[PDB]
C-alpha cells in the first residue's frame, strides 16, 4: 500500500462503524464499534491492511502509540504520514457533513422514507412510503453479507465501492428525522474530499485546507448531444452512436482521474453527458486539466467537425464552501455553471486554426452479447472504437478483458476479470425488442407490431425544473444522493417498467392492448433525467403513462415529467421524428410542466387553448370515455360497430368549436346518453376562462380510432 | 446609426431566409449578369473599402426584427422559479424587435417577441419552405456610400426580384458606443472572437449575433473566380464583466 490508496480507503471506511452498532454486534459507540469490526475482519483471512484501516473509526497520546504498535514498515507507510491520513480523513468527514431504527428519508420527499433493501434493479422499485423502523435483525443480515463480501474483496477503492454501493445504499448515514443522505454517498464523498486534500499536499492542520481554496470543482458538459446522435443519413446504428457517446465521456472522465491520480469516488455524477469531479487545486492539476481539455476538444473536433463539443471548466473552492453557512455550495456551483455557459459560447476556442461509421455498424451489430469494454491504448489489436485518449476493446462472455481499466455493464460484481484490472461499472437503459434474428428490431418491424394503424411510436421525455432541485442541495453528499437516485431511475428501472413490472404501483393507465411479455420497444437513450424511446405506437403511448406513474412514486409525488409523443410513418427519417417530438416536448414544458403532448391537434389561437394535457387530466379523460366506446385489443365496443362515424362526427363538431369557440352551434348540433358531458354548455369553464369539454375529447377519440382502424 | 433597409416583399413562399454570404453571392452573380466582371470587382472594392450588408431578418407590418446578441446570455441573472423558466425561453429566442434589441445592447431588461412572422412548413413526399405572415417579409441592412447602393446593390436586387418584389427605406438603430460590437451578418473572423455560435457551410462562419472586438472580418476568393463575403456588420454592445 501507499499513502494515496490508504487515504482513499480511510475516508471510505471512516463511518463503517455505523452499520455494526445498529446490528448490535459489539457494544461500543459506532466509533469504537467500527474499529473492532475491521480489526476482527483483519484477523479473519490474515490481511493485516484492514487492521491498518480500523484506525479511522477512532491529545494524540494513545493514538501515536497505537499506530506505532502497528508496523508502518510492513505497509511501507511513514508513521507521520499515517497521522496525516487520520487527521485528513477526520476533516473530510466534517465537510461532506437519534434512534438506531430510523430509515433513510427520500431526497425527493423528506417526509417519506425508504424500506431497508439492497440495490437490485430486478427485484423491486424503490418507493418512498411510510416511516417504518428497521429491525436490528436486518442490520445483522446486512453486516454479515457485508463481512463476507469484504473478505473476498481486493482492497482497491474500485473493488470496495461496489460492495458498499450494494449494501449501504439504503441506510441513513445519520439516524435523524428527515435525513436524506445515503451512507454510501457520504463515504465516497469523504473519500473524495480526503484524497483531494492529500493530492493538495496540505498537512499538519488542526483552516488551512478548510478556509483556503485547496479544492477544485470540475463540471464537464457536452453540447451538441442530440445533433450528434440523431440527424443521420437505422436504429441499430442510432443505438451505437448513443453507446459511443457514453464511452467518449468515460474516456475523458477516467483520463482526468488517471492524470490527477484520483479515484472514482471523486466522480460525483456522470450522466446525460454531464460529469462533476472534486479534485486538488495544485498548479500541477490545473495544468493537467488544461492539457487534457485541449486534447479532447482537438480529437472531438477532428472526429466530428463542429457537431459535438466538450465544455470543461473548474472553479477553485475551499472547505467552507462544501457546506451551508447562514447555502455556499450551491453558490460555488452557480459560479461554475456560469464559467460553463460562457465556455459553450466559445465552442472550440481551444483551436487557434479554427479561423484559417463501419466500426459503429459492427459495434451495433455485435451490440447484444458483450459484457463491457476494455480501455486500452489506441494501437492495440481488437480495438473496435477509439475515444480522445484511448481505444475500446469489446469484452464478450467467453473472451478475456483487455486494458488498464475495464468498463462492465449493469453489474456491481467484478466477475472473472484480472486482479490488476481497475473495475469500473456503468449502468445503461438498454432494453430492446429482439427480432427473429438475434439482432435488435427495426423501425419497420416495430411499426408492424402496433394495434390498428401501422405507425412507429416515438417519445422524448424530461424531468421538470431539475436545476432548482439540484441547486437546493446543501452539501456534496446530498448532491451525490440526489444525482445517483435520479440517474438510477432512468438507467436502472426503465427496463423493468418496460417489462411490465410494478403493476400494483403503476395501476390502470391509458392503454389500447394487453401488455405483452416481449414488448415491441427499443430504448435509444435514457439516463440523467432525459430519455428517447421508440416502439409500436400503442405500446409507446401506454409506456408514457407507466413511466410518469412509476416516476411519481419513485419520487414523493414531488417531481414531474414532461413528455412529447409522436406517431410517424415507418419510412419517416430519424432526424425529423426527433425534431417533431422535441418540438412537442418543449411545447408541453412551455404550457406549464407536468403535462404530456399526447397527439397533434387543431385548436383556436385565442391564447386560452393548450395543445398539451396535464397527465391527470388526460388520465381522467381516458378513464371516462374510452370504456364506453372501446372494448380493448384493437376492437371497438359492439354497440358502436356500424356506428363508427358517430365518433368522426364528434371530431367534425369540435372543428366548429375550433373555427370560433364563441359560436354556440355545437349546442344546436348535439344514443344521446353516450357523451352527456359534451352536450351542455359549460358555465364554470366560461367563468374560469377555460376551454369547453368538447375541445378536450379528441385526445381520446383520435387514439381509439387509430387503434380500431 | 442610420442605414438603408431593403425590404423583400415576397410573392409566394421562400426556401431560404438568406444570410449575408449568400445575399452577397446572389448580388455578385446578379451584378455580373447586368454589368460584367469588372463591376463585380468594383463591388468587392466598395465592400473591402468599408461598405457592409447584414444578413436578412424577418419584418412584420412596421415591426423590424433583429438577432438577439449573445452578450445577454451570460448576463440574464442581472422569483427563483420565475428566473429559471424565463432565462431558458430568453436563451432560446433567436430574434428581438428593434426596441428590445436596443435595450439588450445596453444590458437593460427587455422582452421577447411573442409570435414571430414565419413558419417552416416541411411538406412530405421531403423538402420545405417558409410561409410568411400577412404584410410580413424579410429585409437586410446596407451601410456605405449611396452611389454604391444606387450603382450596384439596388439594380442587383431589382434583377433578383423579377419570387419577390423590393422596396427600401431609411432605418435607425440606437447603439451604445463600445470597444465591443455585435455582428448583424455571418462572418469569417480575422481574430478569435469574444462570444459566438459556429455555422458550418465547406467553411466555418461565426453566426449573426456573435460578439467581436474590433474585427472587420474578411472576404475570400476561390476557384471552382468567386468571392465569399465574410465581413462583419458591427453595432456597439455593452458587455458584462466575466
Amino acid at each position: 500500500m501507499e499513502i494515496d490508496e490508504l487515504t482513499a480507503l480511510g475516508g471510505l471506511l471512516h463511518d463503517i462503524g455505523k452499520p455494526v452498532q445498529r446490528a448490535g454486534l459489539y457494544s461500543g459507540d459506532h466509533s469504537t464499534q467500527g474499529a473492532r469490526f475491521l480489526r476482527d475482519l483483519a484477523e479473519n483471512t490474515g490481511r493485516a491492511e484492514y487492521e491498518l484501516l480500523s484506525l479511522f473509526s477512532e491529545n494524540d497520546e494513545l493514538m501515536i502509540r497505537r499506530i506505532k504498535e502497528l508496523s508502518p514498515e510492513r505497509f511501507g507507510l511513514t508513521m507521520e504520514d499515517v497521522l496525516n491520513a487520520l487527521w485528513i480523513v477526520y476533516e473530510a468527514d466534517n465537510l461532506a457533513s437519534p434512534q438506531a431504527s430510523r430509515p433513510l428519508y427520500s431526497v425527493f420527499n423528506p417526509g417519506k422514507a425508504y424500506p431497508w433493501a439492497e440495490l437490485d434493479f430486478e427485484k423491486e422499485l424503490p418507493v418512498p412510503g411510510d416511516v417504518f423502523s428497521i429491525r436490528s435483525q436486518d442490520y445483522r443480515e446486512l453486516v454479515k453479507r457485508l463481512w463476507e463480501e469484504l473478505s473476498k474483496a481486493k482492497l482497491r477503492s474500485d473493488r470496495l465501492l461496489p460492495v458498499l454501493e450494494k449494501y449501504l445504499t439504503f441506510v441513513s448515514s445519520v439516524t435523524s428525522e428527515g435525513n436524506i443522505i445515503s451512507l454510501y454517498d457520504h463515504m465516497r464523498m469523504t473519500s473524495a474530499i480526503a484524497l483531494a486534500m492529500l493530492r493538495a499536499g496540505c498537512t499538519a492542520e488542526d483552516g488551512r485546507c478548510r478556509k483556503e481554496k485547496r479544492f477544485l470543482l470540475i463540471e464537464g458538459d457536452f453540447s451538441g448531444i442530440q445533433d450528434f446522435i440523431y440527424r443521420v443519413s437505422t436504429l441499430k446504428y442510432l443505438r451505437a452512436r448513443s453507446a459511443y457517446l457514453e464511452l467518449i465521456g468515460w474516456d475523458v472522465v477516467l483520463e482526468i482521474l488517471s492524470r490527477l491520480g484520483l479515484t472514482r469516488a471523486n466522480v460525483v455524477f456522470n450522466a446525460g453527458g454531464h460529469f462533476m469531479i472534486i479534485a486538488q487545486n495544485t498548479p500541477d492539476a490545473v495544468k493537467e486539466l488544461e492539457e487534457i481539455r485541449a486534447k479532447a476538444v482537438e480529437w472531438l473536433y477532428r472526429e466530428f467537425e463542429s457537431d459535438l463539443y466538450l465544455a470543461i471548466e473548474w472553479e477553485p473552492v475551499s472547505g467552507r464552501e462544501f457546506g451551508r453557512e447562514g447555502n455556499l455550495f450551491a453558490e460555488a456551483r452557480k459560479r461554475l455553471k456560469h464559467k460553463l455557459t460562457v465556455r459553450k459560447l466559445k465552442r472550440f476556442g481551444e483551436i487557434k486554426g479554427l479561423f484559417e461509421c463501419n466500426r459503429l455498424v459492427s459495434l451495433g451489430g455485435n451490440l447484444p452479447k458483450l459484457l463491457g469494454f476494455g480501455r486500452t491504448a489506441k494501437n492495440d489489436a481488437g480495438v473496435l472504437v477509439e475515444g480522445p485518449f484511448s481505444g475500446f476493446v469489446p469484452y464478450l462472455q467467453g473472451g478475456r478483458p483487455v486494458g488498464e481499466q475495464i468498463l462492465v455493464k449493469n453489474t456491481l460484481n467484478p466477475g472473472e476479470i484480472p486482479e490488476s484490472a481497475q473495475f469500473v461499472p456503468y449502468f445503461v437503459a438498454d432494453y430492446f425488442k429482439k427480432d427473429p434474428k438475434g439482432g435488435v428490431a427495426t423501425f419497420e418491424e416495430l411499426s408492424m407490431a402496433s394495434t390498428g394503424t401501422r405507425r412507429l411510436g416515438v417519445m422524448k421525455g424530461d424531468v421538470d425544473r431539475l436545476g432548482e432541485f439540484f441547486s437546493s442541495m446543501d452539501s456534496p453528499s446530498k448532491l451525490a444522493t440526489a444525482s445517483r437516485f435520479m440517474d438510477y431511475f432512468f438507467k436502472g428501472y426503465i427496463g423493468a417498467i418496460i417489462e411490465g413490472k410494478f403493476g400494483y404501483i403503476i395501476g390502470d393507465v391509458p392503454s389500447l392492448r394487453d401488455w405483452p411479455e416481449e414488448p415491441d420497444i427499443v430504448v435509444v437513450y435514457a439516463g440523467g433525467d432525459d430519455f428517447f424511446i421508440v416502439g409500436a405506437w400503442d405500446q409507446i403511448f401506454e409506456l408514457a403513462f407507466r413511466v410518469r406513474r412509476a416516476f411519481n412514486a419513485y419520487t414523493g409525488g414531488k417531481l414531474t415529467l414532461s413528455v412529447g409523443l409522436g406517431y410517424f410513418d415507418e419510412r419517416t427519417p430519424i432526424y425529423r421524428m426527433a425534431d417533431v417530438v422535441s418540438e412537442r416536448l418543449d411545447t408541453a414544458k412551455d404550457e406549464g410542466r407536468n403535462r404530456v403532448f399526447v397527439v397533434g391537434r387543431s385548436r383556436p389561437l385565442d391564447g386560452k387553448h393548450k395543445l398539451s394535457y396535464e397527465w391527470n387530466h388526460y388520465e381522467e379523460l381516458w378513464r371516462t370515455y374510452a370504456p364506453r366506446i372501446y372494448a380493448g385489443n384493437g376492437r371497438l365496443k359492439g354497440k358502436l360497430e356500424s356506428k363508427k362515424g358517430l365518433l368522426w362526427k364528434l371530431l367534425e363538431i369540435r372543428e366548429l368549436y375550433v373555427r370560433d369557440p364563441n359560436d354556440v352551434r355545437w349546442a344546436y348540433l348535439t344514443l344521446s346518453d353516450l357523451f352527456p358531458e359534451l352536450v351542455g354548455i359549460d358555465t364554470k369553464a366560461v367563468e374560469r376562462k377555460e376551454p369547453q369539454p368538447v375541445y378536450w375529447v379528441d385526445g381520446v377519440l383520435k387514439i381509439v380510432l387509430m387503434a380500431v382502424r | 446609426p442610420k442605414f438603408i433597409a431593403v425590404k423583400l416583399i415576397p410573392k409566394g413562399p421562400f426556401r431560404d431566409i438568406p444570410r449575408a454570404d449568400t445575399l452577397f453571392g446572389a448580388i455578385g452573380n446578379a451584378i455580373s449578369a447586368i454589368h460584367g466582371q469588372s463591376a463585380v470587382e468594383e463591388l468587392v472594392d466598395a465592400f473591402v473599402g468599408g461598405a457592409r450588408i447584414s444578413s436578412a431578418f424577418p419584418y412584420s407590418g412596421d415591426t423590424y426584427y433583429l438577432p438577439k446578441p449573445l452578450s445577454v446570455e451570460p448576463a440574464l441573472e442581472g422569483d427563483e422559479e420565475e428566473r429559471y423558466t424565463t432565462a431558458k425561453r430568453l436563451r432560446k429566442a433567436k430574434y428581438l424587435d428593434l426596441k428590445n434589441f436596443e435595450l439588450a445592447l445596453r444590458l437593460r431588461p427587455f422582452t421577447i417577441p411573442e409570435e414571430i412572422p414565419y413558419a417552416r412548413v416541411d411538406v412530405p413526399r421531403f423538402w420545405e419552405e417558409i410561409r410568411f405572415r400577412e404584410k410580413s417579409g424579410v429585409y437586410f441592412l446596407y451601410s456605405g456610400p449611396r452611389e454604391v447602393f444606387d450603382g450596384y446593390i439596388a439594380p442587383a436586387m431589382r434583377f433578383l426580384g423579377d419570387l419577390f418584389e423590393v422596396e427600401f427605406h431609411e432605418m435607425k438603430i440606437d447603439a451604445p458606443g463600445s470597444e465591443y460590437s455585435v455582428t448583424l451578418s455571418n462572418a469569417l473572423p480575422t481574430k478569435t472572437p469574444v462570444l459566438w455560435r459556429l455555422l458550418r457551410k465547406r467553411m466555418t462562419f461565426i453566426a449573426e449575433g456573435s460578439i467581436v472586438k474590433n474585427d472587420p472580418g474578411g472576404m475570400e476568393r476561390l476557384e471552382l473566380e468567386v468571392y465569399v463575403y465574410g465581413l462583419t456588420f458591427p453595432l456597439g454592445v455593452e458587455l458584462p464583466e466575466g
